[PDB]
């Protein structure tokens, strides 16, 4: 499919389960860390998904704010619209049949949740008058770094509609605590930003680069992953000299 | 809540409204006349 | 199957509403978390002589243009420009037939008291067509139970609620409805089995129904559902019967 | 005729209504001590009728909580000017009613600006739209109900009290429930005449001693709207003329 | 021009700050009113603006206030256009009010520091405080104040900056307290009894009961603006009584009999 | 060039030096800050530089934040250019554009917004702004001036001042003489206020004052230094009338309820 | 390029960081204190970066309309529309490659911070009614005086606002810690202030007063100094005066 960051018993599972989820149109979660990207991993699943070729919906959530569905994912395509008319394309109109990933969907606000909710309930929620019913075909796929565990029991969203939006929710385990992947990253970076810094070769992880990291909480996990490739992007030495202070903290006072 | 003159905003009439107005803005007793004979169709229209 | 097997009383109840279609009255309905009270309510549509008339039920409140209570009732476009306004409305569409509401629970307490008058007094002008109000075939509101109004006093303009004391029915839980669940979830699995193009049905360890009981089934048959799905997808095979039941997708492993 | 509505055989109901009626002859400010329920805007229609000027349109039904932008646009606005929610002049106006009176209620729900703009109007009428130099005045009496203690609510601080206190040409205390007793059985047999003629029901079949009692006891917190159509929901759970209501549920609560 | 109005006022302190307002007439600085609610403040307001205009002088009795929203007031701000959803049209508004006049302002705290300050900087200058061309009109307006606040209570609240209440403050009028005056009192009660036996047409005058006027003079009503008025109309309710005197007060409107 | 002061409010103690460096200042183009008591000479103190405008054509470009629209003045902080804002029409300029190379008039209005405080910043950075919704900004100039009346150093310390907003803010400080401190031409100026009080009230002539009067005016701290003593002296042309008036000190305290 | 040379340890260190990210398009900020020339810094930059001839235009975050807020990376249709208007191309756009600095960054809202968090992505910018998404991608670059980690320990700044940022943050010498250049810096700052102040010039600068400011916070570093220094230069306003007793503590009342 494409180029893969973690091979792991547990990367391995993911994508196992991903080829089962595949041909299953139901909706479905794919949680995890933020700063990895499960959403590509979500594409390259879906273009192995039922829309083998088929649409793709980014949908990042706080990208719409005083825009319903109807204003963006609907649209105006028909005469008669609002100040002059002419035609516009909708979003949950236009990928039918494809994909429709939404990304940061924990950041959600009570009216877009109430109205997803009866897009659920009814496979779209159309538009205008009540007499017209809507379904979408697009694969519904969504993904947040936030446990909603706690927001539904805070009621943040409704709880019963959080039930419905999925068939099967799935979460990434913390890349620190793989922290075998650690070194895989760490070798596939270093091959790349040669390619990218133009170095004449890796240095590779010394030894106190590597006690450091096993040492290494890694909040970020992939995040922190390419937060230490930038790191040591800063802290190369030399291409031949093995990085053992490769890391780089922003936050840090040096001397 | 207050007003702004931005915000999604949901007209003039156009050639057949404007002939038509013009009938109007004509005499309707000659200026209109001419006109009206010019029509020369809608048989239905004593 | 697809249709609303519902428990004895959950049939008496049904036998009430049934009859109760005919009956035009405005109403108010509650139905559980996930009971969904609406295919009881397109049974009695059916039943009732609206069946022939239209049966707009509203769109979950929403908020598509600034018409909003004048959505009930508006135009669509100036001669000039565009189209003719051709008396389009959402009042307006329900029309010879019922007429349902949908996620009334939202509200605050002064669209509250706009609704308890519209109840009292009801009238419908639109700057495109319309046509008068005071009719409001078939009324009834459905989803507000979801969020309470005054249910101590406040919240929503509710007092009128209580002084607006047409019939209402109730929704009992899932778990005190002791229907033929185990009947239900066979049936969506099987229907689920048909959309799955699955083998067959695996089967399913009678252990692991009655462990898969011992649940609140806080959204009733929508949590039945649910856990079907996930735990068929679990099962992802028609080989073995299913002796797990899904008890919830969030957990770790 | 006014239908006399709701013919209140209190004698405390009768005196209120000869003060409506001398009242109402009358074309000066006046307040209404009543709920909701309590007279829930049959007295705007005594005023309506018995208006000064019969011709004189006296629309009433201010029973209207309107956002604090909106109850504002409600009394003013201005043509070509902010107001996003409506276009161009505002024909909607509290001098909407000229020849007639204007009246308020939900009026304990007025901001103590609002409340100095109405009293500001009532001592003389100006400035009565968002555009323009409004000096002029559309002639009308002037009335009011709400159900607050506004006495504590001026100890409170809560609006203007000037308002308060000139409108308050007369304060009308009104029954609620709890005032008329004697009248209930007879404004019970006039709703269930009302319901049975309505509901297609020749009559109700029989009434029962029991049924009186029960019914009294069943107290009614909404005077006459939470008693009506509780008694609209118990007819629909009898629904038979020819079976005799003796203890139909008068609400699902 | 315009004659100050015709008020029952037999107070003589009130006839000297009538004198008062006489001296003040061709003066043009600001005027203050320490007026109870219910002191006629806005009434001796209005006689001042007929006099001091004296030559069709226009006036403005307004409170920002009844302006409940804060858009409200910025368009009583003058703007040309894109004033809100409204875009590039004219609004005269309350500059017009003003425009060759002063100001009189009924119970001005409400009005935010903001506000406060806003009216502060249109004061002592007088330039256009409106969205113009240059926004340079220093109209010819002079101003008037009426309100029940305390000068320590606004510093307290702070409402009123120092320059606030001082370029705000040229001239000061606390109305007659409505427990000061007695005599005054019943005679303005039996001028409004009067006009209230004239205008109702009510063929008889019921007069005045000496229990019902002693009465009135022990009733406080420290809102007396038509809160007197007010228990005349009660009073008038309890009609029929034109031939007679029967006393008749009503004290409480909520309470019943 | 040189003009008269319209005004001679001058306390010899030091407002006279303070108008020493005032003068000394008015030919540089860098920000003018002042502060002190308002109602005290301070936006007297802005028309002081206002006409010691260097040269003339300086626009005295004076805006008030409290006199001004909370999520709306910014239409008119740094200019507006285009439609669903400014009513389409031109690009309308804002304060800002309406003075270009003119005196940017501000006082330490002190309004609730840090975020005006920011906006300001934003203006006064490097002479560059830019109209509502233009693509290309402009980089413009214009003389500064501020008056304040409050310790900035605290609120910045309370977190209240914004750091930048004094930090962008205050080329020097500029302090006045309090009534209770210049104390220089009581009399002096008194006899200023009161021949233009009797010039207005066409009085026969002078009153005159008792030295009670001095004697309560040394007394007083004068809590409007330049205008509330302004207050006591158009409140004694007002009360007692022509030239019979001399002793009983004066009307000063409005406020003061009658004795 | 012609901007206050800090002449300290860490100002070579600084300047030498500078050089190094010169050519690195990645997304940056400003750690420290802006309205210490970190604006300047960043200026001179953009002027020195791999793209030296490129189109570079700052920004601030606390800058535009809330309503306009859409308006403001990009431009909206509105062919036949209320605020009918021709193709705009607003912000993100207007810049397509060079320096245009996130300032104000601390002053964002939460809703700013979603914007941003869309901006995470290289482009594929979606406009009002726009058809397709395009990618501008440009050398990033922002300010901040504040500490980011406090803020995420307030949590307003969004782990995904630290995100955003692509290099490991430089820190300069605070008034205190630099406290290098301070007499030299300090003779700069007087020859353009009295350049300014055209009065003779100074026979006057004693060293002892230089000593005594070095026993100062001096809060405003960069700025506050040579503030101090032309305010004083003005309130003695003499040639021939030594630097003795003159301070400009505009806090402490003269006597
Ligand atoms: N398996 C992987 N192979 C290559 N790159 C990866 C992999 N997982 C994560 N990444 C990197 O992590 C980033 C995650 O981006 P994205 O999915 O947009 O995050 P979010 O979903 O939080 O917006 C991608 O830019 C990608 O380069
Ligand atoms: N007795 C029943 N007969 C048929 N379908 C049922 C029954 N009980 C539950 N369902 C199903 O449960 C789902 C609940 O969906 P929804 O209407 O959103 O629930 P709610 O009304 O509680 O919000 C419905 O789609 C419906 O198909
Ligand atoms: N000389 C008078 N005789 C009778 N009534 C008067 C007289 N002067 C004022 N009033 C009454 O006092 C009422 C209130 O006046 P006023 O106090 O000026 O109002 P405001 O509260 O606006 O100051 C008016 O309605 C008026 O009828
Ligand atoms: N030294 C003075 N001599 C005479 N009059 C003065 C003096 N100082 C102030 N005033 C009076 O104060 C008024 C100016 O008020 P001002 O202090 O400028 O208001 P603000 O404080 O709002 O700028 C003038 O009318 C003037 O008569
Ligand atoms: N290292 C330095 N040497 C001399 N003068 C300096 C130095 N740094 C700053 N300055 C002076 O102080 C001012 C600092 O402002 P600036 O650095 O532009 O603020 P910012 O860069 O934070 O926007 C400049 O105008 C400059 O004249
Ligand atoms: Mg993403
Ligand atoms: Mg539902
Ligand atoms: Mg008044
Ligand atoms: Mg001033």
């Amino acid at each position: 499919k494409d180029n893969l960051l973690g091979e792991a018993n547990s990367f391995l599972e993911v994508l196992e389960q991903v080829s089962h989820l595949a041909p299953l149109d139901k909706p479905v979660l794919i949680i995890g860390e933020r700063g990895t990207g499960k959403e590509l991993i979500a594409s390259r699943l879906h273009y192995l998904s039922s829309r083998w070729q088929g649409p793709f919906i980014s949908l990042n959530c706080a990208a719409l704010n005083e825009n319903l569905l109807d204003s963006e994912l609907f649209g105006h395509e028909a005469g008669a619209f609002t100040g002059a008319q002419k035609r516009h394309p909708g979003r949950f109109e236009r990928a039918d049949g494809g994909t429709l990933f939404l990304d940061e969907l924990a950041t959600a606000p009570m009216m877009v949740q109430e109205k997803l909710l009866r897009v659920i309930e009814y496979g779209e929620l159309e538009r205008v008058g009540g007499s017209q019913p809507l379904q979408v075909n697009v694969r519904l796929v969504c993904a947040t770094n936030a446990d909603l565990p706690a927001m539904v029991n805070e009621g943040t969203f409704r709880a019963d509609l959080l039930d419905r939006l999925a068939f099967d929710v799935v979460q990434l385990p913390p890349l620190r605590e793989r922290e075998s992947d650690i070194m895989l990253m760490a070798e596939y970076f270093a091959i790349q930003m040669c390619r990218e810094i133009k170095l004449p070769l890796f240095p590779g992880f010394t030894e106190r680069a590597r006690e450091t990291l096993l040492n290494y909480r890694w909040p970020g996990n992939i995040r922190e992953l390419k937060n230490v490739v930038e790191r040591s992007v800063y802290r190369h030495g030399t291409s031949d000299y093995p990085l053992d202070d490769i890391i780089i903290d922003p936050f840090k006072r040096r001397p | 809540m207050k007003q702004g003159l931005q915000l999604r905003l949901s007209l003039a009439m156009t050639p057949q409204l404007q002939q038509a107005i013009r009938l109007l803005q004509l005499s309707t007793l000659e200026l209109q006349q001419e006109l009206q004979q010019a029509l020369e169709s809608n048989p239905l229209l004593e």
